[PDB]
């Protein structure tokens, strides 16, 4: 027999009747959100790196304006994410020291590198795009402040999205070197950002709970197939391919059938031993190190 | 026109650079908060850029804001020398900032009552970002200043480091003398008395010292830059260089 | 021929990216003699460049060492990712020279041996230069790592940052195999044994521990570099993506 | 009446009988050298910083080499003439630490920034050819340390002077905007390089000592005047010009007649209120102040 506040609860969630700060929750439940959404709110701040890493070199001041835009609203929504895990009783210092010692996760995709201008269209357009079907799929997550969290997030992302492929889509009409620069960037970018959506719905330990308590809405299959079967159409409109030789359509069931991710690479990076995992850390590592003297300052004139 | 499209160049080459500047700090600020502020006043500061060398470029009646910012060589950047001093320690930051906002406050203040209608218009949109900017640098020379041992003898040191490059605030030539007295341009002698009683009484209320040292660098107005600006260039322009002539 | 000037390239190109990180320290060193050192050391890998980098243009049939230096890309270049990474302290460019030293003597002397030509000509002359470089990082491994308590803990913690970049000295693709097997070039596996001898006994008698990370990360032979090396290119290549086809 | 010790001295000096370290000498012969061969050590340190500037930037692989081998050199006279300054008495490490607090001087032209690729060339040049012309003229300086370290290090600058000229040739036969770059450079260290041989003879405090005691062999302006008629000949050459209304030749003299230096620019440089004396200043500190924890080690390490 379940208790009557576990009961409640599963009755709750049944009904779609959004839980709230101060409502009973397992405590089970507590702590994967807690888990989700601070490593949500990591991944806004380590996503800042990659494309950083191009804001000084972009090819146009209309493109690096849209870019410099784009990572400042990425800082909101960490904010954002931050303080709805907050209202689980968690700190934000603390989980972020978790993510700083590699306690806590952030996503697998951050860890690529940006090694041309393409590849800032492309985080812009693929990236972006496959947040967007994950964040979209979030707006009726079961927990309130996490659900009004990405509402306010999807709004704001979705205009950035359109802009990465405006990006995209100028490479892809300009010159020949232009062109190949899109596809390489592409070929690099692909299947990372599939695995964006989590492994499959076979080797997921959490999604038994997240899926019975209305956390997670679709599956990470059916999420990642929604985006292959969006996304295709917009390579073709581009005149770009997919790194996937067994990628095609099958009519019998509607959809794109696509190949095998590599799990290998995927447990790796989110291990620690992707292309950039000890750059990203060591990057906000040195900065909150060599920010403490500021932090403290702050703090010291606040009291006075 | 020649004086006019020099003078408004001046002034975009003064965001654009100082804008540059602000994004190599984007994810190593010592909170999320002032990465977030540091990308914002780095986005205002680019949009007067755009709008500067925009007009600057129909004043010439030829290239357009790309052509400015990514095909001249460092020999024809003509932004203060300020704006080009590395990021240094995050006090380094906020002293170059908060020199240049309170001036930039100075400046776009007089210059939208301009007899040039567009420098006008740039200038009245320009200084209400610039009283955000002011805002922010002033409230962290306070914060700094005035908050531990530590942060007190950064700043000031920050303070210090910077100092001699303040002279070409107040530096006036030819182009700006000339367009002044047509009450077009404003002359920047004549913005010491402001920017000194902003400043003054900022750095005393951060209970630090107004440097004694003589300010007495200049020359960016003419191209005659620091060997800090080469290196920006260089990563700056380089897909352009690379690339040139096409759409992006 | 694609392979021969694919791997001929490799070598250059991982000489010519150390001579440029090398090349930073200049007037910045802890001694004259240190800057005296680096200098000698960056003209020699330098140097180096030249000739394999003369070598692959000679084999391709086209261009120089200037066209593969200035006008490749960054997803062309194929240095190792080791060469490529930041000077930080004093420690961090010791132990990167180290690691590439001990790897150069060891290829070098059987690369020597290489039933092509100019290859074996190329590597005689290289092996001697890199001995004496050897030498140097060695002699500052031991000097750092059994130093004070300060330059110790800094000298580990230089070894431990890199470590990682280590497994790529090792790594071979059928560009390699094809060639060993021609007697060519030499299979970098086969190295292993030669460099962990020299590594693991100067470590040890600088006083210091063998990292136990498993190193992990390659990919600059293939063009998959660090986020490091595209600003190093836009900063070699400027002047020549400015005033490109000329003669300086 | 001076002393015997004295006037032997000065009997020394007329018969061109070289001084060495064991010698007694006036106090203000050896300080005076001190002065002299410590700030011409310095000017060797400081002048790596302008050219280094340009090391990582150069446009081919041979003129990047050149310039590497120079830099390489530069460093060994500096450390020829701190032994050369040591044999009087005095210490490397004071004297240099003299120089970080700007208690000595350092060659005013080292205080002019590398704008262009072309003011390598033309320091290759014009500056090194200013060097020479006052550095040859002091291979027979009284002092035999001076003297014999003078001898060295002319066999080697001039090799590179020639370097400097024919990448300077180079931009002068290249396109229109190489030799636009090439006169450019000319234009902005011209005259800092003809400032190099010191102040006018009516101005130079040292000038009456050191002719007397053959320390200087030539006078400040004796040199500046070979120079210019060494040099017109080679800016001819280049088809470039010189930023000097006032140059023409006088047949009457058979020199050439230039114009008038700016010595209140002179005076603020020398005083450390040029372009770059705080770049150069605050950078060698840094390097001296950063490198302190390797010269401990290598210090304790020799210890043990
Ligand atoms: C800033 C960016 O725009 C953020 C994004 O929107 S990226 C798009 C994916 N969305 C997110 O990352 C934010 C919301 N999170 C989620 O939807 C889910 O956490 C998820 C789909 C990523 C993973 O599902 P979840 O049920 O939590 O985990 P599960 O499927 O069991 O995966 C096993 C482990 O791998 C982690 N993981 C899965 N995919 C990952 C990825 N792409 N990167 C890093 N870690 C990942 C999981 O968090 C979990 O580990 P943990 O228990 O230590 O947290
Ligand atoms: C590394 C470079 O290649 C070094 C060079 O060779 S540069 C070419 C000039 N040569 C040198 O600097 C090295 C040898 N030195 C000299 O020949 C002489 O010191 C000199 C010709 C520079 C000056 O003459 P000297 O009799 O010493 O001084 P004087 O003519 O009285 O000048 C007055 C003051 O200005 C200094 N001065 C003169 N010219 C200077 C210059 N170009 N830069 C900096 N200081 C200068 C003098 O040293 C002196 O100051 P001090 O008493 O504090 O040292």
């Amino acid at each position: 027999m379940r208790s009557t506040q576990e009961e409640r609860f599963e009755q709750r969630i049944a009904q779609e009747t959004a839980i709230e700060p101060q409502d009973w929750m397992p405590d089970a439940y507590r702590k994967t959100l807690i888990r989700q959404i601070g490593q949500h709110a990591h991944s806004e701040i380590v996503g800042m790196l990659p494309e950083g890493n191009w804001i000084t070199r972009a090819p146009t001041l209309r493109r690096k304006a849209i870019l410099l835009a784009k990572v400042q609203d990425e800082a909101g929504h960490g904010l954002y994410l931050y303080s709805a895990a907050e209202t689980l009783g968690c700190a934000r210092e603390d989980i972020y020291q978790k993510m700083l010692d590699g306690r806590m996760k952030y996503s697998s995709i951050f860890n690529y590198p940006t090694l041309s201008w393409a590849d800032i269209g492309v985080i812009g357009w693929l990236v972006d795009g496959a947040a967007i079907v994950n964040q979209v799929a979030l707006c009726r997550t079961s927990y309130g402040p996490y659900a009004r969290a990405m509402v306010k997030i999807c709004k704001e992302e979705s205009f950035h999205q359109r802009q990465g492929f405006e990006a995209c889509m100028a490479l892809a009409q300009g010159s020949e070197a232009q062109k190949q620069m899109l596809q390489d960037a592409i070929n690099r970018f692909w299947w990372p950002a599939l695995m964006m959506f989590g492994p499959n719905d076979d080797n997921s330990p959490n999604s038994a709970r997240s899926l019975t308590w209305k956390i997670k809405r679709f599956t990470n299959d059916e999420l990642r197939q929604r985006f292959v079967d969006n996304t295709v159409p917009q390579v073709e409109m581009l005149g770009m391919t997919v790194p996937d030789p067994d990628l095609h359509f099958d009519t019998e069931s509607g959809h794109y059938r696509f190949g095998e991710i590599d799990w290998q690479e995927f447990n790796e990076v989110i291990n620690g031993r992707g292309i950039c995992n000890q750059e990203r850390l060591d990057a906000k590592r040195k900065a909150w190190e060599e920010g403490t003297w500021v932090r403290e300052a702050a703090l010291a004139h606040a009291q006075k | 026109s020649n004086q006019l499209t020099a003078y408004t160049l001046r002034l975009g080459d003064n965001c654009l650079v100082l804008s540059q500047r602000l994004g190599e700090w984007c994810g190593h600020a010592p909170e999320l908060e002032i990465d977030l502020a540091l990308a914002n006043i780095g986005l205002d500061l680019l949009g007067q850029a755009r709008n500067f060398l925009s007009y600057a470029a129909e004043l010439a009646g030829e290239g357009d804001e790309d052509t400015l910012a990514f095909t001249r060589d460092e020999r024809q950047f003509s932004n203060l020398l300020l704006v080009e001093q590395p990021n240094g320690n995050f006090a380094d930051t906020i002293a170059r900032q908060y020199f240049i906002d309170a001036w930039h406050v100075a400046l776009f203040t007089r210059l939208m009552e301009s007899r040039d209608p567009q420098l006008a218009a740039i200038s009245a949109k320009a200084i209400k970002e610039a009283r955000y900017h002011l805002r922010f640098s002033r409230g962290w020379l306070e914060r700094l200043g005035n908050g531990t041992d530590v942060s007190g003898q950064k700043m000031q040191q920050a303070i210090n480091k910077l100092w001699r490059f303040t002279a070409e605030l107040f530096d006036a030539d030819e182009i700006d003398i000339a367009l002044s007295e047509e009450g077009i341009a404003v002359d920047p002698r004549t913005l010491r008395a402001a920017w000194e009683a902003e400043v003054f009484a900022g750095i005393n209320e951060a209970t630090l010292n107004v440097p004694q040292e003589q300010a007495y660098r200049t020359g960016g107005k003419k191209g005659l830059h620091t060997e800090h600006l080469g290196p920006m260039l260089a990563e700056m322009q380089y897909l352009q260089r690379v690339l040139p002539g096409q759409q992006w």
